[PDB]
């Protein structure tokens, strides 16, 4: 197979405010084959209530997926998106920058 | 006034979590509107305006086309594994096709096939012919173009049937597709050493096209600006960021400029 | 509406 490695962006639906409910987004694109594991983590633990939009692909055949979950960010909590794909040599973690 | 209808088919020999054996997703202007996979074996709406305008026989009609194509793509996976002399394992057969209706009412057609992540057959608009990527693909090119009528039936579909569908679809979705939503913009400072990084983030805008740039005393700083790709939110709006590194004592000179269909004049935003 | 009568590879 033509193995292509995902690129990842992690971002919030709205500009974030500590203590205010929001939605955490992890967008993963550019991967091939389609088999993939994408996890949203709060302090290293899988978050509750994670949703997944429809896998699509682009005209270089690589796939794209939005993963998203409600969250209420604080100053102390660390949110990451962890991506486990066979184009990587180990699972790759991507930290949400709060930008409060 | 640009419009598009697109279908994306993905068939795998090796289903996995979140990857059914066969998935067919339809899109109008880049937004999913119908979904089918081999696990449910039904076509579901993905936006309200298609569920409200289509009766049961539409959903039955597209469903049996997807079920039949599912069946054909399972045969394709066996055919292509043998043709390329591969071992059983991980294999992916993909098709993307559809039509565009442009500003000036001219139309465009897309018809392209992939196997195991690589070009297989690509329709070339100027040659009016599928481009085979390799000797394996040439066999199918011959089947479609010379030994039967399939290439001509696809041509007709792309140039006629696809357009007729696109016209119907835009008229049922006109309110959702031509809506406007304004970005919430924030400029943030990111951590760095002896250098001040400014990050401009635009949240929740629709439609997708956007210009986000950094100005210094009114002058674009394209050379020094890095910008991420536009990415979706869960509600069908979009998101983008742009950063610039600046001299700490120049902080007051920089504004993020956002030009968007939702904004009467381009917005300027400051740290 | 999708294309019908798809031919084998």
């Amino acid at each position: 197979q033509a193995k292509a490695a995902p690129k990842v962006q992690v971002y919030s639906r709205h500009p974030a405010t500590a203590g205010t409910e929001n939605i955490l987004n992890c967008y993963v694109e550019g991967f091939h084959p389609p088999k993939i594991d994408i996890a949203l983590l709060k302090n290293g633990e899988p978050m509750k209530d994670v949703k997944y939009n429809d896998m699509s692909f682009g005209d270089d055949w690589t796939f794209q997926r939005l993963v998203y979950a409600p969250f209420t960010p604080t100053k102390s909590d660390v949110y990451t998106c962890r991506v486990d794909h066979e184009a990587f040599t180990e699972p790759q973690s991507f930290r949400w920058e709060p930008d409060f | 006034e640009p419009h598009s209808l697109r279908y994306f088919y993905t068939a795998v020999s090796d289903p996995s979590p979140g990857v059914p054996q066969y998935v067919a997703v339809g899109y109008v202007d880049g937004e999913a509107f119908t979904y089918y996979d081999s696990e449910t074996r039904r076509t579901e709406p993905r936006v309200d305006w298609i569920a409200a305008n289509m009766d049961q026989q539409y959903w039955d009609m597209v469903t049996e086309i997807f079920q039949n194509t599912e069946q054909i793509y399972r045969i394709n996976l066996d055919t292509l594994r043998e043709r390329y002399n591969q071992s059983r394992g991980s294999h992916t057969r993909q098709w993307m096709y559809g039509c565009d209706l442009l500003e000036d009412s001219s139309i465009r057609g897309f018809d392209q096939h992939g196997y195991d992540g690589k070009d297989f057959l690509t329709f070339d608009k100027d040659a009016m012919t599928y481009t085979a990527a390799d000797a394996g693909a040439q066999i199918t090119k011959r089947k479609w173009e010379q030994e039967g009528t399939f290439a001509e039936r696809m041509k007709f579909y792309l140039e006629n049937t696809c357009i007729e569908w696109l016209r119907k679809y835009v008229s049922y979705g006109k309110d959702v597709l031509e809506r406007r939503e304004r970005p919430e913009v924030r400029v943030s400072r990111m951590e760095a050493d002896k250098i001040l990084t400014l990050s401009c983030r635009a949240h929740g805008f629709y439609p997708r096209p956007i210009s986000i740039s950094w100005l210094k005393d009114g002058m674009v700083q394209e050379q020094e600006t890095q910008r991420g790709s536009t990415v979706p939110n869960s509600d069908g709006t979009y998101h983008v960021w742009a950063t610039i590194d600046v001299l700490p004592g120049d902080w007051d000179k920089y504004q993020c400029r956002v030009e968007h269909a939702s904004l009467p004049q381009p917005g300027l935003f400051s740290w | 509406g999708p294309a019908k009568g798809i031919e084998y590879d």
